[PDB]
């Protein structure tokens, strides 16, 4: 834990639905994000942070939490978007003599930042006379180690912990998930899906000179205005699809039951007598 | 090496005094402890675990002071069969399972 | 490869020059057009003091600190400049990267390289060929425990940014042609970004290398940019906020222009200078004197 | 709980000394208890021996590992031990104990057998 591995995934696709759909996870928490829509996410990086704790700090690995592998081990930022995923690896992870080969920060000057590894063996100093690396008074290892014997409590059982942290910038997405990727269809309005980037409009040939490494645009409300096909590197340009207040002209009730119906600002095609009018 | 050792190897005290036995380890790790009871041809009888637990019908004369390195033992009220040899027990990473010297509680 | 030793080493004294305007690149890969966007990020403060020398007894250049990242700026006729070199002890101790680009591809390669006291890069002429071509290359003694490794496929200014953020190198580059013959010119051009390296290393000095047969350094800061894209969306000017009053309140209305007028820019708090604390100096006096003092001690 | 220990009271010097160790007032197959040795010459103190799990791992003594070895038998509920090329040394008597082992720590022998004296000599 207090040297958590990290690996980094990118440019590639995951299917989740084996992940969430496995029963071998005992504890699985996403924050951020629901295990079932990650099949319909792309995400431009992925970082696993692997480690082993015992399940009474299971707890501990959230965001907003406190304690010696929290502060300490391994400590998640506030904002955290991810999930983690806990399941007991007693069977693996305990030995008959004791496992010590798993072990755990035990003091350090101050908190870990998120994401954070501190890997230090350098002698904890705890009291006023200064530990010139040996232990005694006041003068402690780091790092302790994990008991992990299959004799424990559920509470004491080594559980390897796994946590999947999604990079959601605005550099291109290069993690995807499973789902085939439809034709492309223009003039037309469409929920479109470009590298899980979603929204709603009808796409169009553009003019704009994107450069090599601009995937899209954005207007001045930050919304994305024109995209680079995936596939095809070829600007589109997004535009909202077609809306407008629906209103009755009406003489009275007590006159007549007929009535017109306005669309405000659509033009009579996305909709007897019909009059287009500004 | 986590060595152990009890003081002391004898102790003088009459029934309604208090002993006091003291096990300190080595200048090394800190936490749990084991007090055993032994009286002769009797094999040892648990009296303290986790530095102060009263194992299962010990007396409230027992007690534990479960602190660091050195850990302490005291009987409160000495009864005319509470005369017996006391070994401490420590579980440490190596060796495992260490045992103390001993000590030898006789009426003076 | 095997060190090339030098009996004689030397390195010419450093130079002073003025940044001017330049360090631009851009923050992202998000497209913009006609708009004034203010980005807060590691930049190069304009008119900051750039240090610079000039590369060629063996005269070696200098380590240099990395800070938060480095302008290098190269002003060459032929690519003399080849590569640098980065990290903190810069031996097999930690892990040190290595970039370069020889005569054939660029290689890029994070390892426990063991760099060689004159890193050297010889060519020769091939009179034959009447071409020069690369035959020596004597940087590192050892590379062990490679952490990384990837190899790619009238004056000129070669400026180069390289940011270590979040376990990432980033490079931007730019290349342009330049006709003036020594200094550090004043004009503005937007850096291109060129690659992102997740190495995850810690660099805090870096030195230069060249060929054997001037360049320019600044450190970053964190400081607030409003960049000004133009149609096309390239980066037509820049103005760094806090470099003077004029430039703040430019930033204020997002605007490359002010008009005459007062503006409420900012809000100026001093601080305590010292803390004073103050008690009912002695209720009374504890006699602890009379215990200790005290000539005669009982049983 | 109850523990009985068996074997040969006799082991001649530079031979195996078996004993067996019959638990009854529980299961051997609980995955929350180790059963382990304890021996002691006459008049001097405790020495552990070697504790062993249910599934089949045991650890030992650092200085009786080379030349000692335990085993199991859930079947019959009663775990064994060998103690190979038996010195002038180990004349002692050897308890097995029920040992219960929670956190990392703590180790404790929760119920003790009577034991069997062993005197090894020719
Ligand atoms: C409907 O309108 C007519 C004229 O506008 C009026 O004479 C009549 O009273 C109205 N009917 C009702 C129910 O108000
Ligand atoms: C409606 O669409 C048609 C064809 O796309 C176009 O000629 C017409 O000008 C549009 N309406 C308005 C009001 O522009
Ligand atoms: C750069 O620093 C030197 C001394 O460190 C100083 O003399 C010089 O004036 C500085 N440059 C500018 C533009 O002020
Ligand atoms: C390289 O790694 C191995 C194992 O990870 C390690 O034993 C070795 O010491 C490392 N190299 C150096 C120069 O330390
Ligand atoms: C935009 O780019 C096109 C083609 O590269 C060029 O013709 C045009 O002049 C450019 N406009 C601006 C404002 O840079
Ligand atoms: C005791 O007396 C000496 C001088 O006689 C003085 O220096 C010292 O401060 C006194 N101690 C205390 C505790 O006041």
């Amino acid at each position: 834990v207090y040297a958590w591995n990290r690996k980094r995934i990118s440019n590639c696709v995951a299917d989740y639905s084996v992940l969430y759909n496995s029963a071998s996870f005992s504890t699985f928490k996403c924050y951020g994000v629901s295990p079932t829509k990650l099949n319909d996410l792309c995400f431009t990086n992925v970082y696993a942070d692997s480690f082993v704790i015992r399940g009474d700090e299971v707890r501990q690995i959230a965001p907003g939490q406190t304690g010696n592998i929290a502060d300490y081990n391994y400590k998640l930022p506030d904002d955290f978007t991810g999930c983690v995923i806990a399941w007991n690896s007693n069977n693996l992870d305990s030995k008959v003599g004791g496992n010590y080969n798993y072990l755990y920060r035990l003091f350090r000057k101050s908190n870990l930042k998120p994401f954070e590894r501190d890997i230090s063996t350098e002698i904890y100093q705890a009291g006023s006379t200064p530990c010139n690396g040996v232990k005694g008074f006041n003068c402690y290892f780091p790092l302790q180690s994990y008991g992990f014997q299959p004799t424990y409590g559920v509470g004491y059982q080594p559980y390897r912990v796994v946590v999947l942290s999604f990079e959601l910038l605005h550099a291109p997405a290069t993690v995807c998930g499973p789902k085939k990727s439809t034709n492309l269809v223009k003039n037309k309005c469409v929920n479109f899906n470009f590298n899980g980037l979603t929204g709603t409009g009808v796409l169009t040939e553009s003019n704009k000179k994107f450069l090599p490494f601009q995937q899209f645009g954005r207007d001045i409300a930050d919304t994305t205005d024109a995209v680079r096909d995936p596939q095809t590197l070829e600007i589109l340009d997004i535009t909202p699809c077609s809306f407008g207040g629906v209103s009755v002209i009406t003489p009275g009730t007590n006159t007549s039951n007929q009535v017109a119906v306005l669309y405000q600002g659509v033009n009579c095609t996305e909709v007897s007598n019909v009059f287009q009018t500004r | 090496e986590i060595v152990m050792t009890q003081s002391p190897a004898t102790l003088s005290l009459s029934p309604g005094e208090r002993a006091t036995l003291s096990c300190r380890t080595s200048q090394s790790v800190t936490s749990y402890l084991a007090w055993y009871q032994q009286r002769p041809g009797q094999a040892p009888r648990l009296l303290i675990y986790d530095a102060s637990d009263r194992a299962t019908g010990i007396p409230a004369r027992f007690s534990g002071s479960g602190s660091g390195t050195d850990f302490t033992l005291t009987i409160s009220n000495l009864e005319p069969e509470d005369f017996a040899v006391y070994y401490c027990q420590l579980r440490s990473n190596w060796p495992p399972i260490t045992f103390g010297q001993g000590t030898r509680l006789e009426t003076k | 490869s095997q060190c090339v030793n030098f009996t004689t080493r030397t390195q010419l004294p450093p130079a002073y020059t003025n940044s001017f305007t330049r360090g631009v690149y851009y923050p992202d890969k998000v497209f913009r057009s006609s708009v004034l966007h203010s980005t807060q990020d590691l930049f190069l403060p304009f008119f900051s003091n750039v240090t610079w020398f000039h590369a060629i007894k063996r005269f070696a250049n200098p380590v240099l600190p990395f800070n938060d990242g480095v302008y290098f700026a190269s002003t060459e006729k032929s690519n003399i400049i080849r590569g640098w070199i980065f990290g903190t002890t810069l031996d097999s101790k930690t892990q040190s990267l290595l970039i370069v680009n020889n005569a054939t591809n660029v290689v890029i390669k994070v390892c426990e390289f063991q760099f060689c006291n004159d890193p050297f890069l010889g060519v020769y002429y091939h009179k034959n060929n009447k071409s020069w071509m690369e035959s020596e290359f004597r940087v590192y003694s050892s590379a062990n425990n490679c952490t990384f490794e990837y190899v790619s496929q009238f004056k000129n200014l070669r400026e180069f940014v390289f940011k270590n953020i979040d376990g990432y190198f980033k490079i931007y580059s730019k290349h342009t042609p330049i006709n003036l013959v020594r200094g550090l010119p004043q004009g503005f051009s937007a850096l291109e970004p060129l690659v992102d390296l997740p190495i995850g290393i810690n660099i805090t000095r870096f030195q230069t290398l060249h060929i054997s047969y001037a360049y320019y350094v600044g450190y970053l800061q964190p400081r607030t940019f409003l960049l000004k894209y133009n149609e096309n969306g390239t980066i037509t000017d820049a103005v760094d906020c806090a470099l003077d009053p004029l430039s703040e309140t430019k930033c204020t209305l997002k605007s490359f222009t002010v008009e005459k007028g007062i503006y409420q820019t900012s809000n100026f708090r001093v601080q305590p200078t010292e803390s004073i604390v103050r008690f009912p100096n002695i209720t009374n006096l504890c006699p602890f004197g009379e215990v200790f003092n005290a000539t005669r001690f009982a049983s | 709980v109850q523990l009985v220990e068996s074997g040969p009271g006799l082991v001649k010097p530079s031979e195996t000394l078996s004993l067996t160790c019959t638990v009854s007032g529980g299961s051997i197959s609980s995955s929350s208890h180790y059963w382990g040795w304890i021996r002691q010459p006459p008049g001097k103190g405790l020495e552990w021996i070697g504790s062993i799990y249910y599934s089949e791992s045991a650890y030992y003594n650092p200085s009786l590992k080379s030349r000692v070895t335990m085993s199991i038998d859930t079947s019959k509920n009663q775990f064994s031990l060998k103690l190979n090329s038996v010195t002038a040394a180990d004349t002692a008597v050897y308890y097995c104990a029920r040992v219960t082992e929670p956190r990392w720590t703590s180790c404790y022998f929760d119920y003790w057998g009577q034991g069997t004296l062993v005197t090894v000599s020719s």
